């Protein structure tokens, strides 16, 4: 069996910028290896086969090189939507062995996200549940950072955080915070903050409402 | 014009069989030898073996050793992955690939063709359908250009569900956030931002769909 070892496992660049990811095999495939790209839950594309042969429909940004262990890919002149995973694979012997991947992030401006705070809906609240929702949207970097208070005091139980893939157009990401109560204790409280730290704020962005459901 | 389609997502129990077809057109099924891929979530590919469309012989991965069989229906132009008694490991998304020429045994080509994926969920946890909340702005939030609208949509399993506004007719500023597991039951939401001259004037509807529990509504945003 023949392994292929990729490199770097993640990259970050700007628009216009050029980026290299590299594979090397454990043994001569002699340029037997294809380059794939794979978008969030999509079936991955071919991009390059035989080491240097580009895919019918694929932008010449994208070119293959290397022989024997050694193989690379290199994107020129990065567009908004080439963000994504890329796979290397080589089909000299089987095992047809595919390399670990190296996720590619866009990079952009900083940007702050934009808060929005959802008091429970007044059908969830008949069921005797009661979820606050509360939206962080389109931010840069990813890394962010939100905090529940419920009458001032943080909570943090019950609370489920989902993050969406980077934006094939403004490349900015989006985040959306869940604290679930039970209608009771959402009832028997007042004030409920969502407080969002992000690296474009020395302060907490914040939004929140009283159960007037303001 | 060539395609291959995968049949829908699965959800077994652990020491379940699971059997995964693949239909191909457009071309000369008996050409082109058909590889399958794993791919568990937030992990890698891994090649699981191929199979001789010409032949029937498989051919698996070390990795995919007894368990997995690989088999056609020549007739229909169909590859089939079974995957006997499962387990969690082998819950994720099984792809089918076409190998981009022929000619040579002993030898691979890179794939050109794949099948859209199907999703295997391994679990012991009940099918629930979802719950549909409207989210709606606060009273005394207002003012802006922009006003952003949501749904949540909660308890429910096993995956998927899909969310769209306006039967698809709104599609810009629209973010659907990856459901998260939360005690077997997923929850997931997604928001949507239209101009405040637009809303509540003109109505804002998300339509869920839970297709295991055959669910489907069409839940319109009203002020609070």
């Amino acid at each position: 069996d023949i392994v292929m070892t990729q490199t770097p496992a993640s990259l970050s660049a700007s628009v216009g910028e050029s980026v290299t990811i590299t594979c090397k095999a454990s043994g001569n495939i002699h340029n037997y290896l294809a380059w794939y790209q794979q978008k969030g839950g999509k079936s991955p594309q071919l991009l390059v086969f035989n080491a240097s042969t580009l895919a019918d429909g694929v932008p010449s940004r994208f070119s293959g090189s290397g022989s024997g262990t050694q193989y690379s890919l290199k994107i020129n002149s990065l567009q908004p939507e080439d963000f994504g995973s890329y796979y290397c694979q080589h089909f000299w012997s089987t095992p047809f062995t595919f390399g670990t991947g190296t996720n590619l992030e866009i990079k952009r401006a900083d940007a702050a996200p934009t808060v929005s705070i959802f008091p429970p809906s007044s059908e969830q609240l008949t069921s005797g549940g009661a979820s606050v929702v509360c939206f962080l949207n389109n931010f840069y970097p990813k890394d962010i950072n939100v905090k529940w208070k419920i009458d001032g005091s943080e909570r943090q139980g019950g609370v489920l955080n989902s993050w969406t893939d980077q934006d094939s157009k403004d490349s900015t990401y989006s985040m959306s915070s869940t604290l679930t109560l039970t209608k009771d204790e959402y009832e028997r409280h007042n004030s409920y903050t969502c407080e969002a730290t992000h690296k474009t704020t020395t302060s907490p962005i914040v939004k929140s409402f009283n159960r007037n459901e303001c | 014009d060539i395609k291959l389609v995968e049949s829908g997502p699965e959800l077994k129990k652990p020491g379940e069989t699971v059997k995964i077809s693949c239909k191909a057109s457009g071309y000369i099924f008996t050409n082109y030898g058909m590889n399958w891929v794993k791919q568990a979530p937030g992990k890698g590919l891994k090649w699981m073996g191929w199979i001789n469309t010409y032949t029937g012989e498989p051919t698996y991965s070390d990795d995919f050793k007894g368990r997995f069989v690989f088999s056609l229906e020549t007739s229909v132009r169909t590859a089939y992955l079974q995957i006997n008694n499962l387990k969690n490991e082998d819950l994720a998304t099984y792809f089918c690939a076409r190998e981009r020429d022929y000619g040579s045994r002993y030898r691979g080509y890179a794939l050109d063709f794949w099948g859209q994926g199907t999703t295997v969920t391994v679990s012991s946890a009940t099918t629930t359908p979802p719950s549909v909340y409207p989210l709606a702005p606060g009273s005394g939030a207002g003012t802006n250009s922009m006003v952003t609208l949501g749904c949540l949509v909660k308890g429910y399993f096993p995956e998927p569900v899909t969310v769209t506004w306006n039967s698809g007719s709104l599609s810009s500023g629209v973010h659907t956030f990856p459901a998260v597991l939360q005690s077997d039951l997923y929850t997931l939401s997604s928001s949507v931002t239209v101009p405040s001259s637009t809303w509540p004037s003109e109505t804002v509807t998300c339509n869920v769909a839970h297709p295991a529990s055959s669910t489907k509504v069409d839940k319109k945003i009203v002020p609070r």
